[PDB]
RNA sequence: CGGAGCCAGCGAGUCUAACCUUGGCCGAGAGGUCUUGGUAAUCUUGUGAAACUCCGUCGUGCUGGGGAUAGAGCAUUGUAAUUAUUGCUCUUCAACGAGGAAUUCCUAGUAAGCGCAAGUCAUCAGCUUGCGUUGAUUACGUCCCUGCCCUUUGUACACACCGC
């Protein structure tokens, strides 16, 4: 494609949800680094956030990190239904949880 | 005492001729009547301790692997050894390894050798004697190695050692001293005049005493691979030992040598 | 389950005929599967 | 809480409403049927619950039906579950709902090597 | 870091008589993914000339 | 990995029962609903299998290889699934960087890779058998090892002495 070149402006290692993320992989496979989040989960989250996933995680603005975190604490409000989450139909609360990385 | 003595007598009625007929086992025993000899031979044959070869006009008795070890047990009743038999850990090629126990209750290792009529037995005997003498040479030189108890004509009974192989050992803290150890020990091998070509991961056995005093040792079992330095191909054998240590410490322990390793030309000024 | 002569050892359980491999080769010359190649 | 529900509200529920709060295994278990004899066993169970002194533990009832879902009808009973050889008496807790009776009785001795 | 990786492609590709997928990652500046983007971009510019194209390896020539 | 192309054959199928199922709707799927065809070179079936072909994503990093282990729920057969029968969804991502002493099989569509069908089949295979797709290297020599025999005949010391 078109070689879109950036004069610096990317950070090597970002940190999100209290966990270090390498800002050089694709954003799916850079957010796969944290616990409780796999390939298809980060993929569907960034498709609901409309993130270009052929772009690396160094070329990602923190506003999209805020969007990804908003889908983290709101998966069921952003049209990602109950089959896709970690703890569906709990016994303690009866709800559907997606247990995050450092909150296990 | 008496039945074991007569079974020792027919053991000694084997080193006279080839495949032994019936009246020689009658008369070498020198017992009273037809009863003891014939019912003993039938007890042998029903327990497969003896076999019948009937070559024309000629009865004969064929000893298999079964009816020997009792005498070895009797030979080891003489030498204070094993009372209880049987726990399978390892069925090797030229030996079958069992875990046994004495009257004292300590577990030991019983390597029976199966390498018929005389030659299977006798070559198992030569193998056991050769390995016992090699163990004696290693312990006399001072190599850390299991201590031999006895070599009951073709069955070697030795100690048990609390070790596990290095393939399941992730690393230790003192990796460069372990590399200097596994270099200097092959140096000591070349200073013995020998090269153990199978110096692999499954050979080297580590006993683990503590985590503070660090007073431990090693166990090296490479017996049908040790080759004298005078032979045709010992150069790359030594180099395979050195380089298997180095490639394991690069692959597993992620350690590269800062001092250069010894060559065969380095160790030619040794022994 | 052998429903002919109580001969569970080696049932041929295919197609419900249920004959043991001993008695199947007894009755092999009644059905027609015989030796050609 | 079983689904975020208070304990005494759970206690007075029927079997079918507990199926309405059940996982898929319990729902499909009860949807196919149940034998007539555990109804009389539950009548014996509630009679022994009626043979309980105040502020104490009830009469322990011995049980073979290890595959029964613990429904909140049976919370609080002291039940001796049969493991194949012997009976083991456990108080049924609200932490035990949705489970088989076979999950709370060890059927064999442990194996000691080292 | 845009003006001190990108133009070395424009110096090296006219130097090299043979430009393919993994004889252009070898300069140790770039990844193996964006290298093919630079390949197609030099196809569009014209310094890279197509010889043959496959979905795993593509053969080109300098201009 | 993500799309696309979509190539076979051996089988096998229901009665006084619930077999093989085409198609249409619902469901992310598992699956469910409603029927229809076939007792069979007819319907399933042209079994549109897998490996394969092409194009994009990846970029050598225990990696986007691996999928062991574990959590959560949802469905199917079975009276009964707990030590989970099994299927589906998300998550947890372990040893394992071409493997020792030693070991097995093999000469053309054979090996090897691949899946499918039939029996085990109430549910699943990593069990067994046949089928078809792609399709090497290298012998066509030997008894040197391993043995297996086939023989030739030096012979029984025809059982001798002893030291012991």
């Amino acid at each position: 494609s078109l070689v879109v070149q950036e004069q610096g402006s990317f950070q090597h290692i970002l940190r999100l949800l209290n966990t270090n993320v390498d800002g050089n992989i694709k954003i799916v496979y850079a957010l796969t680094t944290i616990k409780g989040v796999g390939r298809r989960y980060s993929n569907l989250v960034c498709k609901k956030a409309d993130v270009d996933l052929h772009k690396r995680a160094g070329e990602l603005t923190q506003e999209e990190l805020e969007r990804i975190v908003q889908i983290m604490q709101n998966p069921t409000h952003y049209k990602i239904p109950a089959w896709f989450l970690n703890r569906q139909n709990d016994i303690t609360d009866g709800k559907d949880y997606h247990t995050l990385a450092n909150n296990v | 005492t008496d039945d074991f003595r007569v079974l020792q007598a027919v053991e000694q009625g084997s080193r006279s001729h080839e495949v032994v007929p019936t009246p020689l086992i009658h008369q070498i025993s020198g017992m009273r009547s037809q009863s003891g000899t014939n019912r003993a031979i039938s007890d042998l044959a029903k327990l497969s301790l003896i076999s019948k070869m009937r070559n024309v006009k000629y009865d004969g008795y064929r000893l298999t692997y079964n009816g020997i070890d009792y005498l070895a047990l009797k030979t080891m009743l003489n030498r204070d050894t094993v009372y209880s038999v049987g726990n399978t850990i390892g069925v090797g090629k030229e030996s079958d390894i069992y875990k046994v126990s004495d009257k004292n209750g300590n577990p030991r290792v019983m390597k029976i050798h199966r390498l018929q009529g005389a030659n299977w037995m006798h070559l198992s005997r030569l193998a056991a004697n050769k390995e016992y003498q090699f163990m004696s040479m290693l312990y006399s030189k001072g190599f850390k190695v299991p201590e031999p108890f006895d070599n009951s004509r073709h069955i070697v009974v030795m100690e048990l050692i609390e070790g596990y192989p290095m393939r399941r050992l992730r690393k230790h803290k003192n990796i460069p001293k372990l590399y200097s150890d596994l270099m200097c020990f092959i140096v000591d091998l070349a200073n013995s005049g020998l090269i153990h070509c199978d110096f692999n991961e499954f050979n080297i056995m580590i006993k683990d005493k503590l985590e503070d005093e660090n007073d431990c040792g090693f166990v090296v079992i490479d017996f049908p691979q040790c080759i004298s330095i005078q032979h045709q191909d010992a150069d790359y054998y030594f180099q395979r030992d050195v380089d298997c240590i180095r490639r394991f410490f690069k692959k597993k322990l992620k350690y590269e040598p800062k001092p250069d390793s010894s060559m065969l030309d380095t160790e030619g000024f040794g022994d | 389950q052998c429903r002919v002569c109580s001969s569970h050892t080696g049932l041929i359980r295919k197609y419900g005929l249920n004959i043991c491999r001993q008695c199947f080769r007894e009755k092999a010359n009644d059905i027609g599967f015989n030796k050609f190649r | 809480s079983y689904r975020g529900v208070d304990l005494e509200k759970l206690l007075e529920m029927s079997t079918e409403d507990f199926v309405k709060l059940a996982p898929a295994r319990v729902r499909r278990r009860f949807a196919r049927g149940m034998t007539s004899k555990p109804a009389g066993f539950m009548k014996k169970l509630r009679a022994a619950k009626l043979a309980a002194p105040e502020n104490e533990k009830p009469a322990p009832v011995r049980t073979h039906m290890r595959n029964m879902i613990i429904v909140p009808e049976m919370i609080g009973s002291v039940v001796g579950i049969y493991n194949g050889k012997a009976f083991n008496q456990v108080e049924i807790r609200p932490e035990m709902l949705g489970h088989y009776l076979g999950e709370f009785s060890i059927t064999y001795t442990p194996v000691r090597h080292g | 870091l845009d003006q001190e990786k990108y133009d070395r492609i424009l110096k090296e590709v006219p130097t090299y008589r043979y430009v393919s997928v993994s004889v252009l990652v070898d300069r140790l500046k770039i990844g193996g993914s964006l290298a093919r983007i630079a390949l197609r971009h030099l196809e569009k510019e014209g310094i890279i000339k197509p010889i043959s194209k496959h979905s795993k390896q593509a053969i080109y020539t300098r201009a």
